[PDB]
């Protein structure tokens, strides 16, 4: 059993910021997915940010690139993802996702169930 | 490039009425002089040819140069597995001599200066020259294990003086508002230079050692011992760096797996710290700030080989661009990834003598890859030199014309005759002044088989330029 | 190295080194002749001597090789040129440094252009004027300083137009030690190679086509070390124009002329090009107040190294 909280979201004005936080466990060396996801009302989950190496890159999406800024505290388990010049279209729920251990192993039983339960990021016109 | 003849007196200030304005290149290399044909424009502009050194340090450096090029002798071009080192070790004795001599070079320059550009682009080129010496001119091909003492020493040198961020402005921005990420990547920064004294004396100064001993004790054991590790990090076999990577290994599982008994991001700072120092791959690059950062840690702390290095650049690479700020930074990054071609020229933008002793020796260790004296040859260090001669013989130093004739004359391009009719070409223009310097001129006039040239010198000497003084004393 | 006075109340023509480049020759509109001395010991250009002897606007100055002491030729538009040496036992700046050895009055129109020849010719000169016939003289012996005779004369123009104040014309010999004699000339939107045949008298050998304006200076660029030769035309139509010469089969129209380099990175008429003792480096200057620097690449082409100056 291990969980997967997330912070710092909340209702902001078009060109405002904000800062959102997540935390878990294992987090063991590398190969990790651990990332920002996001999901529009409606519209299908997709990519915010993810850390491929362990802060040799980056993999942003194409509509945040320039404006949102991700970062990883070293060898460890936490995510923040800051939002610079939010626009109407970043409002949505964003999740944060991970990876427990890290192993070539085989493609099966990702992380946990549970992913991050949810922070809504909504930014008004 | 563009200079201004005069930075005090612009003869033309608007657009309009163009006024002819003439120029002509002097015998002698700074004084060259220009005019304009105009009315009220009666000034006369000397102005000196660009981007040149008349300082005698440079002639003291151009001297050494073409000594060692000389004691080389015979060295041209020669993979392989056949006889003996032969040029090869000699080369390199040959190349850490030169890299001296620059030295010597720039610290003469920086003694007695006015212009400091000019010091500037002479440590660009010592830069490449250690990247090169450190590539190609230690392990003569094979691998670290090899020599491993000689090659980290010059790496360790190559990183250090190639830039300047770790400096006292710096540290002082992070050592003066523990707690702080900084101080870790700043640590870490140190460790993949090499700079071991540094990080641990920084140690000291760093909040953590009596901290340690007043929280987990452990940590602060563990802590010690890794600053006791970095204070016994051998560099003299690989054998024994082979243990020392095991012990670094070994010290990182089992802090992995033990007591928290600090604050999430202290813990989260002790473990990249000690898998930095062990070698992952992953924070060797995510705390380097550029990619020679990286590079160096690769190097350093994962793999002591030759071989990964085609890898080591590229992933470096993938985490801080070739910075275009400064002149080296492409050139040893084509150094380090094969490619040599491009960086004769960028050398040649600094400083054309050693950027044609660099290639002149760069042939000379091979490492290569209609009929004029000026033309290209194998790799055209025949160009570089032949053409450094020439740039010498309108410099109007007499004590640097040795250099350009010894340096035409030993050139492997052209007939004896072509080095015969460039001598006979060139002879007449020397800056002879003093009664006993003539013996020099009539010597290779004698040596070429140029009497005619010889006697028509004399002739020139003939009433010391037809009684063109009172005493005319030999001095 | 800071600009000084000349001393010159009219426009200044030509300037000119000696052969060491420790002294300048200068001549002027206000019919002056003047002489400089640059001091070994501190970069001070000072004059030496400067008092003329002309009556017309002198347009050329050039020095003799110092194998025959110190000697310069003046040409001006008294369709003269006059001959001088200097009196080392004269007191500097003193209108009494340098006496006139000999005044060539066969030209009957105003000349424009004199170079002398290279030391390895004897005491040899050129000179170019409106008449539009070259002339060739010679110091036969090279004691007395004042036997200058008319070795050659050349029609190179047939019609030279009197109603026309577009008139232009300059000299170069060929530096080159080791080739056969020959010197350009730059007359008017033309400019032809003139070569000493084995009857010792000159022949049209070649030419350089391509010029659509005035050929405001030319200079033969003695290359050291080469086999052909390379000459830089500055023309009126705003294009530096560098031509290749070498001659090709010849059992015994010979002499090839190739285009190298056209550059127009002027905007302007090309007034001045000079090249290097070791033809290394060409300068070229024109209407943009700039003068530019040109290196040979190793294809044979030249690229313009540095830029100076507005």
């Amino acid at each position: 059993q291990v969980q997967l909280v997330e912070t710092g979201g909340g209702l902001v004005q078009p060109g405002g910021s904000l800062r959102l936080s997540c935390a878990a466990s294992g987090f063991t060396l590398d190969d990790y997915a651990i990332g920002w996801f996001r999901q529009a009302p409606g519209k299908e989950r997709e990519g915010v940010s993810c850390i491929s190496r362990s802060g040799g890159s980056t993999t942003y999406t194409d509509s945040v690139k320039g404006r949102f800024t991700i970062s990883r505290d070293n060898a460890e388990n936490t995510v923040y993802l800051q939002m610079n010049s939010l626009k109407p279209e970043d409002t949505a729920v964003y999740y944060c996702a991970a990876a427990r251990t890290r192993g070539t192993c085989w493609l099966n039983r990702i992380g946990m169930d549970y992913w991050g339960k949810g922070t809504q990021v909504t930014v008004s016109s | 490039i563009l200079v201004p003849m005069t930075v005090n007196d612009q003869p033309i200030e608007k657009n309009g009425d163009k006024m002819p304005l003439k120029f002509k290149l002097g015998p002698l290399s700074y004084q060259n002089m220009a005019f304009i044909t105009a009315k009220d424009k009666y000034k006369l502009y000397p102005v000196r040819i660009p981007r040149l050194d008349t300082s005698k340090e440079f002639s003291a450096y151009v001297s050494g140069l073409f000594e060692i090029y000389r004691d080389l002798g015979d060295d041209r071009v020669f993979v392989n597995s056949n006889f003996a080192k032969e040029h090869n070790a000699t080369v390199n004795l040959a190349m850490e001599a030169i890299l001296n001599e620059l030295e010597v070079f720039i610290g003469r320059v920086k003694d007695q200066d006015g212009r400091v550009n000019r010091f500037y682009e002479l440590e660009e080129s010592l830069t490449v020259l250690n990247c090169l010496r450190t590539m190609y001119f230690i392990l003569d091909g094979q691998d670290v294990e090899e020599n491993r003492s000689e090659f980290i020493e010059s790496l360790l040198n190559w990183i250090n003086r190639s830039d300047g961020e770790p400096d006292e402005e710096y540290i002082e921005q992070v050592f003066s508002v523990f707690e702080t990420q900084y101080f870790w990547k700043l640590l870490n920064q140190l460790v993949l230079r090499g700079l071991l004294s540094q990080a641990i004396g920084c140690i000291e100064r760093s909040d953590l050692l009596p901290y340690l001993s007043d929280t987990c004790a452990v940590s602060f054991d563990a802590v010690s011992d890794s600053i006791e590790l970095l204070k016994q990090y051998p560099k003299d076999s690989s054998s024994t760096f082979r243990e020392w990577k095991n012990l670094v290994l070994k010290l990182s599982q089992a802090f992995g797996s033990s007591a928290t008994d600090i604050s999430g991001e202290l813990r989260d700072y002790i473990e990249d710290f000690l898998l930095v120092i062990g070698g992952n791959q992953r924070k060797i690059l995510q705390y380097s700030r550029t990619w020679y950062e990286s590079f160096c840690g690769f190097l350093l702390y994962y793999i002591p080989s030759l071989e990964l290095s085609a890898e080591y650049l590229q992933m470096s690479l993938e985490a801080n661009v070739v910075d275009i700020t400064n002149d080296w930074e492409q050139p040893c990054v084509d150094i380090i990834s094969g490619k040599i071609h491009s960086i004769l020229p960028v050398m040649e933008s600094l400083d054309s003598c050693t950027a044609a002793f660099t290639a002149m020796i760069c042939e000379a260790k091979g490492l290569i890859e209609l009929e004029d004296l000026f033309s290209y040859r194998n790799g055209m260090a025949s160009y570089m030199l032949n053409s450094f001669a020439f740039e010498l013989c309108s410099l109007g130093d007499k004590e640097l014309w040795p250099v350009a004739i010894g340096l035409i004359a030993l050139s492997a391009t052209g007939t004896r005759s072509a080095k015969k009719m460039v001598i006979a070409e060139l002879l007449p223009h020397y800056p002879f002044v003093t009664n006993d310097d003539i013996e020099w001129m009539l010597s290779i006039c004698v040596e070429w088989r140029l009497p005619e040239i010889a006697k028509e010198i004399y002739t020139t000497l003939g009433n010391q330029m037809l009684s063109a003084h009172n005493i005319i004393e030999s001095i | 190295m800071q600009p000084f006075d000349s001393g010159h109340d009219d426009l200044v023509h030509d300037v000119v080194y000696d052969f060491y480049g420790r002294h300048v020759a200068t001549c002027s509109s206000d019919q002056h002749i003047k002489v400089f001395k640059l001091d070994k010991d501190t970069s001070n250009w000072e004059l030496s001597d400067s008092w003329r002897a002309h009556d017309s606007s002198i347009v050329a100055i050039d020095w003799a090789s110092p194998e025959y002491g110190r000697i310069i030729a003046s040409a001006s538009y008294d369709k003269t040129v006059k001959l001088w040496e200097e009196d080392p036992d004269q007191e500097e700046c003193s209108g009494r440094r340098w006496n006139k050895l000999c005044t060539l009055n066969d030209s009957k129109g105003s000349l424009y252009s004199v170079k002398f020849a290279p030391a390895h010719l004897g005491l040899k000169l050129a000179c170019l004027g409106n008449d539009g016939i070259l002339r060739l003289y010679d110091a036969l012996e090279p004691s007395d300083l004042r036997s200058w005779t008319l070795t050659s004369e050349m029609k190179v123009l047939s019609i030279p137009p009197a109603n026309h104040l577009q008139s232009d014309f300059c000299l170069s010999w060929c530096p080159s030690r080791f080739s056969p004699e020959k010197l350009a000339v730059s007359a008017l939107e033309q400019a032809i190679i003139y070569q000493r045949g084995k009857d010792g008298k000159l022949h049209v050998a070649a030419k350089l086509p391509g010029h659509k304006s005035l050929i405001r200076s030319i200079s033969w660029a003695p290359s050291i070390g080469r086999w052909y030769q390379l000459i830089a035309t500055g023309c009126k139509d705003g294009r530096i124009r560098i031509f290749k010469i070498t001659e090709k089969l010849s059992p015994l129209s010979n002499l090839q002329v190739e285009l190298l380099s056209e550059h127009d990175d002027h905007n302007g008429e090309v007034w001045s090009v000079s090249w290097n003792l070791t033809g290394t480096i060409l300068s070229s200057a024109g209407d943009d107040g700039k003068v530019r620097l040109w290196k040979a690449t190793y294809s044979n082409e030249f690229k313009c190294m540095s830029v100076i100056t507005a």
